């Protein structure tokens, strides 16, 4: 049959620098209102109208105050607005019902370049809808049969919506930690035996993610613990900004070019150890982000 | 490539019997992923790792081409017993004169049995109200081995502590370290402060000041 939630929550989850650069794709999440047992004939008018009672398109995080904004839209994708009713009756409507539940599905959707916190941002009011319906049967349930809202009349008897039902449901949207790596390639110079390399890795991480980043010994370690280039090999290491502190297995994110979502910056000079011929050596060493 | 992985703190409930990991690949080329799921104890005062089939990822391996978005499913094999959080480390390497660099991940995976939950949902942490052990309780103490100073910590509950910063007023060069539950872990350290230590745990929905009193 159709039923309306009377209590319920919501929940989508987005990690936060995707959520800044991307936003959110409409998600679908339960309406209030649900029906099974619907029929798919099409041959009678399926009449559903709501009015959004209470809504909010803010978010908020209750230990930091920082907020979220959102659309939420209505099964068809037209934005819902407060104050006003639509009308969705159609022959067709019936088949936007989802899910083996029946739930009439709304969207939230999030746009823009929007930055906060990982943690819970809940609707500042919750979701409260009145529904005025009158939904087909499928025929085994019987022949001429509906599911409808309270008072509601088809049209001696003329036609009215009725007194309604309502639903309440709560909306939350959970930030996700998140960690972006960006590791390019240390290109020595050109050969006939080289110069150190300067060079930096970056990692662009969500505010309170703290990690340990460390370095293993490439493909072709030599005594155990001896990088080296594969061809003969050429011993080379890493060292920690220009300093003699190698790196490997390592460095925290905390001490290293850190200066407010955050991004760490961690520089590192690469050198030759050996007369040694040319040429054209290469290694491929892990970079190990721990959390 | 640019490789997007997430969560990085992902959990299984008591009630459910696998989680998802995204894996999306936001640059323009390729990247091949390989996917294992270790068991992590802190046997020997030290964070010990090992095969395992209790929690199985599908797929073992996956080519994850540009602008491609995979799910990779964590599901357990068996069903934990009643009132523990079992760790484990989820570790999957990203491989996109010169030396390049490949990328490797390592993710605290938790997983719950019966009566117990990671505390991060409405209903999880309904199940850890009934449950007064469903936290962690630390203590502290300093024997100096050979011949260092070290500090060990010890959690009496059954939740992990996510601890990141010590001392009371704090020790640079650390960015977190964890306390798994009914274990005991130690470090190293040196000054004196001969009291309880105070810290903050991450373990939870918030930042929570804990506070971890003297072994004696």
């Amino acid at each position: 049959a159709c039923s309306v939630s009377a209590s319920g929550t919501s929940s989508i989850s987005v990690p936060s620098i995707y959520l800044m650069e991307n936003g959110e794709n409409s998600s679908q999440f339960n309406s209030g209102l649900s029906c099974t047992g619907f029929s798919l004939a099409l041959a009678n008018m399926t009449y559903l109208k709501y009015r959004v009672e209470q809504m909010s398109n803010s978010f908020t995080n209750a230990q930091t105050g920082e907020k979220l904004n959102a659309i939420i839209l209505d099964s068809n994708n037209e934005i819902i607005s407060l104050g006003q009713e639509k009308d969705m009756s159609s022959f067709t409507l019936v088949n936007l019902f989802s899910g083996p539940d029946g739930n009439l599905p709304f969207y939230i959707r999030l746009p823009a370049g929007q930055s906060v916190s990982p943690g819970v941002y809940q609707a500042d009011s919750p979701l409260k809808v009145k529904w005025f319906y009158s939904v087909p049967a499928v025929a085994i349930v019987g022949i001429g049969v509906f599911f409808e809202s309270p008072g509601f009349r088809r049209g001696g008897i003329g036609f009215n919506w009725g007194s309604g039902a309502d639903s309440l449901g709560s909306l939350s949207i959970t930030v996700l930690p998140d960690c972006r790596i960006l590791a390019q390639d240390v290109n020595f110079g050109t050969a006939a035996f080289l110069e150190p390399v300067q060079s930096s890795m970056g990692i662009r991480c969500s505010v309170n993610t703290p990690y340990y980043v460390s370095l293993n010994n490439g493909l072709s370690p030599q005594n155990g613990n001896q990088r080296a280039m594969k061809s003969t090999f050429l011993k080379y290491d890493i060292f920690k900004n220009s300093s003699n502190d190698r790196w490997g297995s390592r460095w925290s994110s905390l001490n290293a070019t850190i200066n407010p979502v955050t991004q760490q910056n961690y520089v590192f000079t690469t050198k030759i150890v050996d007369t040694i011929p040319a040429g054209t050596y290469q290694d491929t060493v892990t970079v190990q982000v721990e959390f | 490539a640019t490789f997007l992985i997430w969560p990085i703190y992902p959990k299984i409930e008591a009630n459910e019997k696998a989680t998802a990991v995204w894996l999306q690949n936001t640059g323009k080329t390729d990247a091949m992923v390989q996917i294992r799921v270790f068991k992590w104890n802190q046997d020997g005062l030290k964070d010990n790792y090992s095969e395992q089939s209790e929690i199985i990822p599908s797929p073992p391996v996956a080519k994850i081409k540009a602008g491609e978005k995979h799910m990779l499913r964590l599901t357990k094999s068996v069903n934990l017993p009643d009132g523990k959080e079992q760790s484990y480390r989820l570790i999957v390497d990203e491989l996109p004169s010169k030396v390049s660099f490949q990328m490797r991940y390592s993710i605290p995976l938790f997983a719950y049995g019966k009566g117990i939950g990671s505390g991060l949902t409405e209903e999880s942490q309904k199940l850890n109200a009934k449950n007064a052990l469903a936290k962690p309780v630390l203590q502290w103490s300093v024997r100096n081995q050979q011949g260092q100073s070290e500090l060990y910590l010890k959690n009496n509950g059954q939740k992990f502590a996510r601890l990141s910063a010590l001392k009371t007023s704090s020790l640079g060069k650390a960015a977190f370290g964890y306390v798994l539950s009914n274990s005991t872990v130690k470090f190293a350290i040196d000054q004196s402060t001969a009291s309880k230590i105070y810290g903050v745990d991450s373990s939870g929905i918030k930042q929570e000041l804990i506070e971890i009193t003297k072994m004696e």
